[PDB]
Formats: structure tokens, C-alpha cells, sequence
């Protein structure tokens, strides 16, 4: 049996292939392989992630032939070193995580070789830039889902962590598949290399900028600042009147002055700080 | 027992101090 | 060897050590409670260093997480109440890119201040309960608190 | 040869490099802006030339002394500027 | 230390005044330099007060950690033959004291 | 010929996982593979790589391979399960420049006609941009050879999608330097690209090493550029350049003690909004 303490292991390399491969061709379900390494009965590693030719429909996605799977695996064993399919995905395009009746159906054509095949949703579309959302799944018997007898086998405070979503509890879930808690596998192998190789620049701040004009907009923004500072000439002069909470719902067709106004304080402060600071140093660095 | 007023107001920096700054980088940190 | 480093807790017998480093180096996942907490156990308080220096190097490349998650309370245990004499492993662990052993890390000064009321603790102890992105070593960093301030339950409700 | 200080040469002393009369050499300098090899400004009533740029030319193993010691001491100018940026918005970000 | 000593050797009458202050000397102690040094010459005064004080010289020995000074005062009251006084200084330091401090003066209650 | 050429984070990362797959070798690997992109609105752009089987032994270090039927296929799968993506070039991981890549360019460029390459780290520790790209070109020229042929660096940049910027910024989750205000100019740029201008001037440094002690070819198309430095460092102070800079922080800042001053009176009327909110609920509420 099961102990609900599965604890996928995945990466830092599958998920990038995962979405890009799941966004290219969003609104259709596309799909792909799982190349991963086993471990024990509790946990399982998937570190690579490949897709292949398919052919779909609105409500069916399918493959095509098979030699494209075998010659696949065979040249990845001779570049770099072998591995093993520990799954299978799919992508629900907008809809969330749950397994569908034909999502369900070739998990059962995988689940008979090895028993732990992990099937896997992603969602290139729910995912704005922080969860993901992922949330891999395996089948229970529909057996014992007619024997009314509750699987798995609670031994782990570790299962009851994240609270499924109510549509996919609408769906099989909870009466033919369960969740699975997962994390990321991250390391300064690459957790560094990320992290400093992307938002990097070069001379984007030892340089000027544009300076007959910079001080033409420490213009273009006071000017309307005085007229905007008339409405805070007007709005504080209209209190001591009706109980500002209905100074809240009542101002909400026009602009107040208030919070606007101290909005291009920050504006005309960080536009003339910083370009009086970066040409000073100039002066003294260049001659 | 005057010695006994400074250990405890002694102790009252000791414990004072470090709530100051416990909740000045909360500050910076919630906003993170 | 859970029964069998506990009737050994803190008594540095070589004999259980010696079946206790062929447990470890199993590389192997199940093993890793079972080696790793009674390692701890009959070093109570030892701070055998070379020990230490055996166990910090184990839990850097093994690819399991029991064998991560058993040596992480059985290195916080070889020290006992040594108020100085654990700072240098204090900052070696917090400063490490490794989650668990950053809780480790959180376990070791919350037992080396076992009662002990310092400031020197409870500036950094607490300063990575505030910053630190995983959730299982801030609520390390937390539950070291009563484990130092046992020793007066009136300021504890306070902070 | 003459440094980025001034290199402001006046006609006069084109008259003693060059033993040429006053009344061609502005027809000579005229020939060294149109060709390309210099690149500056001519006044006449001051009777001085603002030559900004010339045509760069080969050098031996003693200018890159020049070279060498000139760029040198821009080392610490780069390190001494900076040291006050690192000390005095060090709480800004850590 | 030794002005301190006189504190307790001088014109005063003791109820409980060289009580409390083995109750300072540990409890609000900034560090254990200055702990040792005070609390090893509270406790030979109390051998050389009249009535030698059982259960604070061994509070204070495992405070201190000396596996031969509680195994000399048991050699005193192995001479003085009673086990109604060699009681509190033994049960108290089982109850007290680690498993290794217990595994280390056993050699020096033997010997 | 080429503007810029842009990256993405994937194909940055799918050749640390082949550098992790190679690494067992201990002794020496340099990761080659094919890059794959498609260029368009003269912008180089970069999607995907693998890395093809490749060694190299050091007695006589011109013997590479290619194993073309690895390229041919691999390739005919991708183009069939992306028709979008083609080849663009190739890659190397790049420490230092290896010998080799000065016809591995010219093997393959039966395919691709600019084929293009890029130098990537494995050890990150800069303070630039860690990626580094060449183009080729080839002259019948100057003072060298009859045939000669080097590289020249057009200029690299890592290029963010919709798609993936979902993903590297949940891959972070770690130290950040977000809300840009006054200070995020000060660190990106202002304490770092100082120093940054450090290893720029200490690498024309590091080719001052042959005064008279260095390698044996001294100079000739290396110093018209440095004595335009000498000659293009800019203006003393002793003209207006003195007086128009006083000129515009007497200009600048009035800006700021217009802001300022603005600063001081928006709280003094928050003041007043805690003030009706202190004594006004003490006698209500108690």
C-alpha cells in the first residue's frame, strides 16, 4: 500500500519545457512523456520531459506512430546517460487540474506496466507568476470505490496539507484519483545561474539621460501639479462636513487630489535624485 | 535591594532592545 | 538502533558507534532515521568534532531526504548547552543554501542556549524567523524560543 | 605632442615648424580638414587653431609607458569614487 | 572575591542572607568566569561553617563540575558513618546530575 | 549584419542539465550542441539546443566530430514537432575560447548561413552579462594572413517571454532587489557598475603585461583605439563646464524643494487625520 506521503520530487529543468511546450499550443491539450529515475515506495524524481507529434480534436488529443517514442529514448541514452519513463502529461489549457474521462482512460493503459506512473497537469493559463498550478495525480481502484472502503492509509501528517479546489472535487477527485504534494528540487548548481544571468545590465545607469529634456519634464509634470494642488486647495476645504466615510463612496467618478497628488512627489523626487547623483560622479571619475 | 532593581532594569534593555528592532525589519519585510 | 542509541543516550560508547557508521553510509532512504538520530544520541553533549565533521559531510550529497532529515536533529544534539562554542557551526549552517540544514542550523542554537536567557542568540535566532522563504525552517526558528526561555514563562506571552 | 591640456597652436609657430608665410597656412589647414586627418577649429583674429582630434599613428615600446603610467593611477580614481557608495548607502541595501 | 568572602564572615547575622545569594550567584550570573570563581568559596565556607550544609554543596558542585570534591565529602561521611546524612548529598546528585557526570565520579566513589 | 541576438532563460538552462550529464567525466568536456531559432526583423532570436556527442584529445587538438545522423535526425524530429523552429547555429559552454572553434563554425555552416555561436558560463561570477555570442567574418586584408578569419562579438542580451516569465519567476522565490524607487538605480548601477568599470580598465591592464616581458606580437591594430581614449577623455574644468553645472542644480534642485516642501504638509494633514481619530472615540468608546 500507500502511506499519502508520496512527496514528488521534480527539478528545476522539467517545468520550463512543461510550460513552454504547454503554452505554445495552449488552447489545444497538448501533452508529452515524463523521463525520470525511481526511487523508493514513498517518493519518485522526474528530471526529464519530453512531448511528441500528436493529433487532436476539441474534446480528444491522441498520438501518432511509435517509432518516433523508441528512437527518441534512444538517442537520449547515448548523449548524457539513460533513464526511465516515470509518467505521462497533459495540459488543461484554462481549466484547472482534475482527470477527465479520456484523461483517465490512457493512465489506465499506463499504470499496468510499472503501478506509479504519475500523471500531471499543468495549466498555462491560471499560472499569473506565482502558482503554478500543477497538482499531479494518481488513480484509485474504482474496486474498492464500489466496496465503500477508504484507501491509502493514512500514516503521515503530511497528506492533508493543500485543500483541493471545489471544481475538482465536481470531477473524479475524490473517487478515482487522488493529490499529491509536491516541492522542487533546487540547487546553486542552478539556482544561481538563474538568478544571476537574467535581470542584469550594463550601462543602464552610468549614463545620462536625454538633457535639454530631462529638465523639460521636471516641467511636464509640475505644471499640472499646480492645478492638481488647486483641487487640494478645494477638497480639505469641503470637510468638516459629511462624515468622511461618505468621502469614500461618494468620490469614486472623479479623482481625488490626495492620494494623486503625492503619487509624482515620488515621481519629480527619484527623476531629479538619481540624474543629479549619476552626473557628479562623472566629474570626478572622467578627468 | 537596590542591586536587585538594576539586574532587572538591566534586564528590561536586554529584552527591550531587541523588540525594537524585531518589528523595524518586519517593516521592510512585509512589504517584500 | 532507535532502542538502541536511547538506553545509550549521551554515553559515547564506541560499540554502538561502530554499527551505527555502517548504517549510515548505506546510502540508502529507510535507513536514514535510523541512522542519523541515534548517531546523535550517544554523542549527547561530546562535540566530538571529527563526528560533527563526519556527519556535516555526509548530509551534503546523499539523495534521500530521511537520511537529510535524521542527521538534522542528530547534529543539533552532539552539542548541549556550550553558549559559545557553537557559533561558528551556527553561522555555517544559516548561511548554507540547504533548507533543512538551515533548520538544522535553527535547532543546534536552540539547544547550545538550552534555558540560557542571551541577547546573542535571540538577535539572529529571530531575525531569520522574520526573512527566511521555506515554512519548515520558520517554524524551527520559532519553536526555539520556549527551549531558551523556559527559564522565565513571564516573558514568553509577551513577544 | 602636445598634451589634451591645451592643443591650441597658433599661426605664428606654424610659421617657424613650417617656415611658410602667414598668408597660407590657413589655405593649409583648410586642405587638413577637407582630406580628414584632423579634425578641429580655426579663428583668425586670435590667431590661434583649436585642434580637437588627429589621425592616429604607430608607436614603439616607450609610449605604452606613457600608456602604462597614465592609466594607473585612473585605477584608484575608479576605486576611491565608489568606496563612498558602498560605505555610505550600505543600509539602503544590504 | 575574598571582599565578598568577608561579606559573609563579618557582622551579620545569617537567617538566609548566604542563601539568596547562591540564588543570585546563578539565576541573573552574566557568564561562568565570574559564576566559578564566586561559587567555589560560597561552599567551603558552608565546610567550614558548624554545620556543613549538604544539599547546596552538591547543587553547586555540578554547577561547577568537580567529580572528585563530591567523592572527598563522601569519604567525610563515609568516616563520619551515618547514611541519614549521606543521604541528601547522594540523592539530590542522582537526580540532578547527568548520566556522564554519574558514569564519572563512580571511579572516584570506588576508589 | 546582425542587430542583437536575444535568449531565452530555457535554452541558458538546457545546457546546465547537459554540463550535470557530462560531468561524470572528471578530466575535460567542453558541451557542444546545435542551437536552434529563428531569426527575423534582423533580430537573432533563440529558442531550443540539445548537445551532440563530442570529444577532444590534446595531442593534436584539430580532430573534433560531429555526429551528423544525431544532427540529421534529432533536427527532423524537431522540425517536425516544431515546423516554427529551425536550426540558427551552434553553441559551446565557453570558459576560454578552445581552439577548435574556428572550422566547427565552418562544418556546419551548410545549414545554417550566418551560423552563429554563443559562449556560455558554467561557473557564474561576474558583473556583466554571463553570455557571450560571435559572428564570422573573413578577410582577405591588412597585415596577417592571405587567409584570415576572426571572430567579432554583436552584442547579447537574455530575452523574457510571457510564457516563461511565469516560470523564472516562480523559480526564484529567493533575494530580490523588486520596488524600484530611489534606491534600485543606486545598487543596479551606482555600487555596481563602478566596479563594474573596474575589470574593464584593470582588462586593458592585463594586456599592458608585454612592455617588455609578454608574448612577441606587440601592438599594431590594437593602440589606435587606446590612444583615442587618451585623446577622447573629456573636458577640463575650467570653462562654462564649471559654470553651466552650477547653472542646473540651481535647477534641479528646486524641484526637489518644491517636492520636499510639498512632502512635509501632505503628512501634517495625515497628522490631523489621527488626531480626529484620537479624541474624538476616547470620550465615544472610552
Amino acid at each position: 500500500a500507500v502511506d499519502t506521503a508520496e512527496q514528488v520530487y521534480i527539478s528545476s529543468l522539467a517545468l520550463l519545457k512543461m510550460l513552454k511546450h504547454g503554452r505554445a499550443g495552449v488552447p489545444m491539450e497538448v501533452m508529452g512523456l515524463m523521463l525520470g529515475e525511481f526511487v523508493d515506495d514513498y517518493t519518485v524524481r522526474v528530471i526529464d520531459v519530453f512531448a511528441m507529434p500528436q493529433s487532436g480534436t476539441g474534446v480528444s488529443v491522441e498520438a501518432v506512430d511509435p517509432v518516433f517514442q523508441a528512437k527518441m529514448l534512444d538517442m537520449l541514452k547515448q548523449t548524457g546517460r539513460p533513464e526511465m519513463v516515470v509518467g505521462w502529461y497533459h495540459s488543461h489549457p484554462g481549466f484547472g487540474c482534475w482527470l477527465s474521462g479520456v484523461d483517465i482512460n490512457t493512465q489506465q493503459s499506463f499504470e499496468a506496466l510499472s503501478e506509479r506512473a504519475v500523471a500531471v497537469v499543468v495549466d498555462p493559463i491560471q499560472s499569473v507568476k506565482g502558482k503554478v498550478v500543477i497538482d499531479a495525480f494518481r488513480l484509485i481502484n474504482a474496486n474498492m470505490m464500489v466496496l465503500g472502503h477508504e484507501p491509502r492509509q493514512t500514516t503521515s501528517n503530511l497528506g492533508h496539507l493543500n485543500k483541493p479546489s471545489i471544481q475538482a472535487l465536481i470531477h473524479g477527485l475524490n473517487r478515482h484519483y487522488y493529490s499529491i504534494t509536491i516541492n522542487y528540487r533546487k540547487n546553486e548548481l542552478e539556482q544561481k545561474m538563474l538568478l544571476n544571468l537574467h535581470k542584469k545590465s550594463w550601462m543602464e545607469g552610468l549614463t545620462l539621460q536625454d538633457y535639454s529634456e530631462h529638465c523639460k519634464h521636471n516641467e511636464s509634470v509640475v505644471k499640472e501639479m499646480l492645478e492638481l494642488a488647486k483641487n487640494y486647495n478645494k477638497a480639505v476645504e469641503e470637510e468638516d462636513k459629511m462624515t468622511p466615510e461618505q468621502l469614500a463612496i461618494k468620490n469614486v467618478g472623479k479623482q481625488d487630489p490626495k492620494r494623486h497628488l503625492e503619487e509624482h512627489v515620488d515621481v519629480l523626487m527619484t527623476s531629479n535624485i538619481v540624474q543629479c547623483l549619476a552626473a557628479m560622479l562623472d566629474t570626478v571619475v572622467f578627468k | 535591594d537596590l542591586y536587585s532593581r538594576y539586574k532587572k532594569l538591566q534586564q528590561e534593555l536586554e529584552f527591550l532592545e531587541v523588540q525594537e528592532e524585531y518589528i523595524k525589519d518586519e517593516q521592510k519585510n512585509l512589504k517584500k | 538502533s532507535l532502542g538502541l542509541g536511547l538506553a545509550a543516550m549521551g554515553t559515547a560508547r564506541q560499540d554502538v558507534y561502530d554499527l551505527l557508521k555502517t548504517n549510515l553510509y548505506q546510502d540508502d532512504a529507510v535507513t536514514g532515521e535510523a541512522a542519523g538520530l541515534a548517531l546523535g544520541l550517544v554523542m549527547l553533549g561530546s562535540k566530538n568534532a571529527q563526528a560533527i565533521e563526519d556527519m556535516v559531510g555526509y548530509a551534503q550529497e546523499t539523495q534521500h531526504e530521511k537520511i537529510l532529515r535524521g542527521l538534522a536533529v542528530g547534529i543539533a544534539l552532539v552539542m548541549y548547552g556550550r553558549m559559545e562554542e557553537a557559533d561558528a557551526l551556527i553561522e555555517s549552517l544559516c548561511r548554507d543554501k540547504d533548507p533543512i540544514l538551515r533548520r538544522s542550523g535553527m535547532y543546534t542554537v536552540a539547544m547550545a542556549y538550552c534555558g540560557s536567557g542571551n541577547n546573542k542568540a535571540i538577535r539572529r535566532l529571530l531575525h531569520v524567523a522574520v526573512s527566511d522563504v521555506n515554512d519548515d525552517v520558520r517554524r524551527a526558528a520559532v519553536e526555539s524560543l520556549g527551549f531558551i526561555l523556559f527559564r522565565t514563562p513571564e516573558q514568553c506571552p509577551s513577544v | 605632442t602636445r598634451p589634451a591640456n591645451h592643443r591650441q597652436l597658433t599661426f605664428e609657430e606654424i610659421a617657424k615648424s613650417a617656415k611658410i608665410t602667414v598668408n597660407e597656412v590657413e589655405l593649409l589647414v583648410m586642405k587638413a580638414l577637407s582630406v580628414g586627418l584632423v579634425k578641429g577649429s580655426i579663428d583668425e583674429v586670435d590667431k590661434r587653431v583649436h585642434m580637437t582630434w588627429v589621425q592616429p599613428r604607430v608607436l614603439d615600446l616607450q609610449q605604452i609607458k606613457g600608456m602604462k603610467d597614465r592609466l594607473e593611477f585612473w585605477c584608484t580614481d575608479v576605486k576611491s569614487m565608489e568606496m563612498l557608495v558602498e560605505h555610505q548607502a550600505h543600509d539602503i541595501l544590504t | 572575591l575574598d571582599v565578598f568572602e568577608k561579606t559573609i564572615l563579618e557582622s551579620n547575622d545569617v537567617p538566609g542572607m548566604l542563601a539568596y545569594s547562591l540564588k543570585l550567584c546563578m539565576s541573573l550570573m552574566q557568564n561562568k568566569q565570574f559564576r566559578n570563581k564566586v561559587l567555589r568559596v560560597l561552599v567551603k565556607i558552608y565546610m567550614n561553617l558548624e554545620k556543613p550544609d549538604f544539599i547546596n554543596v552538591c547543587q553547586c558542585l555540578i554547577f561547577l563540575d568537580d567529580p572528585q570534591a563530591v567523592s572527598d565529602i563522601l569519604e567525610k561521611l563515609v568516616k563520619e558513618d551515618n547514611l541519614l546524612m549521606a543521604y541528601q548529598i547522594c540523592f539530590d546528585l542522582y537526580e540532578s546530575a547527568s548520566q556522564q557526570f554519574l558514569s564519572s565520579v563512580i571511579q572516584n566513589l570506588r576508589t | 549584419a546582425v542587430q542583437k541576438v536575444v535568449v531565452h532563460p530555457l535554452v541558458l538552462l538546457s545546457v546546465v542539465d547537459h554540463f550535470n550529464r557530462i560531468g561524470k567525466v572528471g578530466n575535460q568536456k567542453r558541451v557542444v550542441g546545435v542551437l536552434l531559432g529563428s531569426w527575423q526583423k534582423k533580430v537573432l532570436d533563440v529558442s531550443n539546443s540539445f548537445a551532440v556527442p563530442f570529444d577532444e584529445d590534446d595531442k593534436d587538438d584539430s580532430v573534433w566530430f560531429l555526429d551528423h545522423d544525431y544532427l540529421e535526425n534529432m533536427y527532423g524530429m524537431f522540425k517536425k514537432v516544431n515546423a516554427r523552429e529551425r536550426i540558427v547555429g551552434w553553441y559551446h559552454t565557453g570558459p576560454k575560447l578552445h581552439k577548435n572553434d574556428i572550422a566547427i563554425n565552418e562544418l556546419m555552416k551548410r545549414y545554417c548561413p550566418n551560423s552563429v555561436l554563443v559562449i556560455i558560463d558554467v561557473k557564474p561570477k561576474d558583473l556583466g552579462l554571463p553570455t557571450e555570442a560571435y559572428i564570422s567574418v573573413e578577410e582577405v586584408h591588412d597585415d596577417g594572413t592571405p587567409t584570415s578569419k576572426t571572430f567579432e562579438h554583436v552584442t547579447s542580451e537574455i530575452g523574457a517571454e510571457e510564457a516563461e516569465e511565469v516560470g523564472v519567476e516562480h523559480l526564484l522565490r529567493d533575494i530580490k532587489d523588486t520596488t524600484v524607487g530611489t534606491l534600485s538605480q543606486r545598487i543596479t548601477n551606482q555600487v555596481h557598475g563602478l566596479k563594474g568599470l573596474n575589470s574593464k580598465l584593470l582588462d586593458i591592464r592585463s594586456y599592458l603585461e608585454k612592455v617588455a616581458t609578454g608574448k612577441l606580437p606587440i601592438n599594431h591594430q590594437i593602440i589606435y583605439q587606446l590612444q583615442d581614449v587618451f585623446n577622447l577623455l573629456p573636458d577640463v574644468s575650467l570653462q562654462e563646464f564649471v559654470k553651466a553645472f552650477y547653472l542646473k542644480t540651481n535647477d534641479q534642485m528646486v524641484v526637489v524643494y518644491l517636492a520636499s516642501l510639498i512632502r512635509s504638509v501632505v503628512a501634517l494633514h495625515n497628522l490631523i487625520n489621527n488626531k480626529i481619530a484620537n479624541r474624538d472615540a476616547e470620550k465615544k468608546e472610552g
